[PDB]
């Protein structure tokens, strides 16, 4: 199935960021872990652009939910998590560079 | 990020709502981070109980911690 | 005590090279942008040019071998910074990465 | 001839700095031969000049 | 080939100009331009100044993506290529206009026409370009084989050391990036603390593979005064040591010694003290361990001792002394050898032993040899004559010329040659000895009696 397979390659980060061998039921509860996250993150989203009276998910919400979360703090921003866990495509299209005459490619 | 895979979860679950360009990189940016504090708990719990195998219950008690600080 | 003669001949082209190159293509940043439709608030504190940005982090690190440590304040702009660690030029600190530092290429 | 042990430290790291700022600038360097010299002048450590 | 030639020099000069506006035929003409592109290129070539003009348009992103990967597939040089136009390519992908993919055909027509360029001086200038082509991920074994052809002494950089350091740390290990290492320990081991295995990998593309890397070039992977010391392997043939003898150094072992030719040059005329005393504490080993005798009888192992054996007596006679182990070995063997297994072998070690006095080899050669004398074959005691007659060749060829090299001693050297007189006639009145009581053992063969005489012309 394609949910499995699409899941399934979170799994194989799962296998990796434990450094163990994991048993086969045991990554059925990470699947089922996912998909209630899932439609966890589908539900903060809703209350989240309700509160602005909208339905087209802008940034500043997403910015919102890693400061309710305690990802992106006050010596932590959005910006550090980019930078080391993204590679240099998704870094270029997220993060405003600086460029001659001023310019910036992923302009706002 | 698996951007294909993304836009068949938001569409299939809630049919109403709308991602932008660029939007679901942070949501993989939030998945990295979600596997990646799950499995520093279970590390965790698996090293204070001395049991090597990751056990069910490890993965349980860790669905209670790190899930309930998703909730806001 | 020609050669070290020489390679303060070369500096001072280098640093007028350095310092025309970040002239012409770099300019002082207005702090008055996207200022249609809406209204984002910024502070009072004025940027400065890119140029006089790289002679701080010069003299922090050449002066003083140990504490190249630059505090990120209102005077920076986070593209300047984005420009300083995308091509690896400057590094943040992994324990706070509010502090940034002119990484040295000798090791 | 510690004066030189850190000039050739300050030449190093200064040199690899202002090619990253011509490379991180999006400057087309190409036609202007003064620009194309210093780049291709950029490369060489103290031991050839 | 001047009509081919015609439709290209209006199909360069088309696309010199960008797209034209307010022109809907871009669907038939720049296409049929593009297909000039390929027939006269797989048939005759192009010239070095349409290699320039092309090369341009392709990475500045002009017609787009599906165009200008068509260009980079199938071109053909004939004349050499320009360094400048090297210098200005890196140029235009410095602007950002240019895709992923077609960045990765820019760095394999690189690679195929390596060889077609003699001029790698400003290729050389940029290889501060080409290390920082490596934040791109997709890009990384498309960077590392230019990075491994264009490296010198003074392009290996510490901090280029730490960088690719930290890659081997996240993304592990990939063959690219171990082999850019292995270069970077075959110029500068010193700058690199983390050692590597030594184990036969192909590195790279090589093994003379250009028809399989055409067939893979239509539609595949392309979509993502000193006073120190000189190296004993830098010398390669005979004017390498030549011009280098004032300065060499010390190798890791004495057993490479005798693999090379060129390094028993150096004991010829070296009279260094722990040189000598090294080279006896390693094959006095050699020979104890490794001999017949000690083993559970292999003749496998006994034809590579009888092969180190071989080493042994063309270094002694290309030395023209004997070594200080050979002869302590002689002195422990000569009571436990029998008469065979490679006596003739064992019967040239004894040939080139140097002169010393004859009351000290008496007791521990010419009794254990008298003992096998007179008692082994016909054919051994032709053997011992002409091992006898060859020992009277180096120790007389010694004796003749240790007169002229010693002006030092203010005494005269009546009591020397004297003493070395009564050390030569007793040396020839053994083996006369020798020859007149073994005549009787066999009762006048003259198969022995030519071999007498022979040992009488020394």
């Amino acid at each position: 199935d394609p949910h499995k397979a699409g899941l399934s390659h979170y799994v194989k980060l799962f296998s990796f960021y434990a450094k163990m061998p994991m048993e086969r039921k045991a990554l059925e509860m990470v699947e089922k872990c996912l998909d209630k996250y899932f439609q966890h993150l589908c539900d903060d989203l809703e209350v989240f652009a309700a509160h602005a009276g909208r339905k087209t998910v802008k940034p500043e919400d997403l910015e919102l939910l890693m400061r309710r979360q305690g990802l992106v703090t006050d010596q932590v921003s959005l910006h550090v998590l980019v930078e080391r866990h993204l590679p240099l495509e998704y870094r270029q299209l997220l993060i405003p560079c600086a460029y001659s005459g001023n310019s910036v490619f992923p302009a706002q | 990020a698996p951007r294909g895979f993304l836009k068949r979860v938001f569409k299939r679950k809630k049919p109403q709502l709308r991602l932008e360009k660029s939007g679901d990189l942070l949501v993989h940016l939030n998945c990295l981070l979600f596997v990646h504090r799950l499995a520093e708990e279970s590390r965790t719990n698996a090293c204070a109980s001395k049991c090597r195998v990751i056990n069910k219950e490890h993965v349980l008690a860790a669905a209670k911690v790190i899930l309930k600080k998703s909730r806001g | 005590k020609t050669k070290m003669l020489n390679i303060k001949e070369y500096k001072e082209k280098l640093l007028s090279t350095l310092g025309e190159f970040l002239e012409d293509h770099f300019p002082l940043p207005d702090r008055s942008v996207k200022k249609k439709k809406k209204n984002i608030q910024e502070s009072s504190v004025n940027l400065i040019t890119l140029h006089e940005m790289l002679e701080i982090l010069i003299n922090r690190l050449f002066d003083v071998p140990h504490d190249p440590y630059v505090k990120i304040s209102d005077s920076f702009w986070p593209p300047y910074v984005e420009l300083l660690l995308r091509n690896g030029i400057a590094l943040r600190h992994p324990e706070d990465p509010t502090r940034i530092r002119l990484e040295a290429f000798h090791q | 001839r510690q004066n030189l042990q850190m000039e050739i430290k300050i030449t190093t790291v200064i040199q690899h700095v202002f090619q990253n700022l011509i490379l991180g600038s999006k400057v087309n360097w190409a036609e202007d031969p003064a620009l194309k010299e210093i780049v291709l002048q950029l490369e060489k450590n103290v031991d050839m000049m | 080939d001047q009509a081919e030639e015609d439709a290209l020099q209006m199909a360069v000069g088309y696309f010199e100009k960008g797209p034209i506006k307010a022109s809907q035929n871009k669907d038939k003409t720049l296409e049929k331009h593009l297909k000039t592109v390929e027939n006269v290129a797989w048939k005759n070539g192009l010239a070095s100044e349409e290699i320039d003009i092309l090369l341009n348009i392709a990475l500045s992103g002009k017609f787009g993506n599906a165009v200008n990967t068509r260009i980079l597939k199938c071109m053909i040089p004939a004349t050499v290529i320009s360094e400048d136009s090297v210098v200005k390519a890196v140029s235009w992908l410095c602007v950002g206009k240019c895709s992923g993919s077609t960045k990765v055909l820019f760095y394999r027509w690189l690679v195929a026409m390596f060889d077609f360029i003699d001029r790698k001086e400003q290729i050389n200038l940029l290889y501060g370009f080409f290390f920082a082509s490596l934040q791109d991920d997709a890009l990384c074994p498309y960077v590392c084989h230019l990075l491994y052809l264009l490296t010198k002494k003074e392009n290996v950089k510490p901090f280029r050391v730490r960088k690719l350091l930290d890659l081997q740390a996240k993304m592990g290990m990939q063959p690219h990036l171990q082999a850019l290492l292995s270069l970077y320990k075959f110029f500068a081991p010193a700058l690199i603390s983390v050692s590597l295995p030594v184990r036969k990998k192909i590195y790279f593309k090589n093994s003379e593979n250009l028809w399989k890397t055409a067939l893979l070039a239509v539609k595949q992977r392309n979509r993502g005064n000193r006073s120190g010391s000189f190296p004993l392997e830098q010398l390669q043939s005979f004017p390498q040591l030549l011009q280098n003898i004032h300065c060499l150094e010390l190798p890791s072992q004495m057993g490479s010694v005798l693999n090379n030719s060129l390094l028993l040059h150096y004991i010829n005329c070296v009279r260094d003290e722990p040189v000598l005393l090294r080279f006896y504490y390693w094959l006095s080993q050699t020979l104890q361990e490794e001999c017949i005798w000690y083993k559970v009888n292999n003749y496998e192992h006994g034809k590579e001792f009888t092969n180190f054996l071989d080493t042994i007596i063309r270094a002694e006679c290309f030395l023209q002394e004997g070594f200080y182990s050979c002869e302590a070995f002689l002195y422990k063997s000569l009571p436990l050898w029998d008469g065979l297994c490679c006596r003739s072998q064992f019967l040239q070690l004894v040939s080139w032993i140097p002169f010393s006095s004859f009351s000290e080899v008496k007791p521990l050669l010419f009794d254990h040899l008298a003992q096998l004398f007179f008692t082994s074959t016909i054919y051994f005691k032709c053997s011992v004559l002409q091992s006898l007659k060859e020992l009277l060749q180096n120790w007389l060829l010694w004796l003749s010329m240790d007169i002229h090299m010693k002006p030092v001693t203010n005494s005269p050297l009546e009591t020397t040659l004297g003493g070395s007189m009564n050390s030569v006639s007793k040396l020839i009145h053994y083996v006369g000895w020798l020859s007149t009581t073994a005549m009787r053992l066999e009762s006048n063969n003259t198969f022995l009696l030519h071999f007498i005489l022979d040992f009488y012309e020394k």
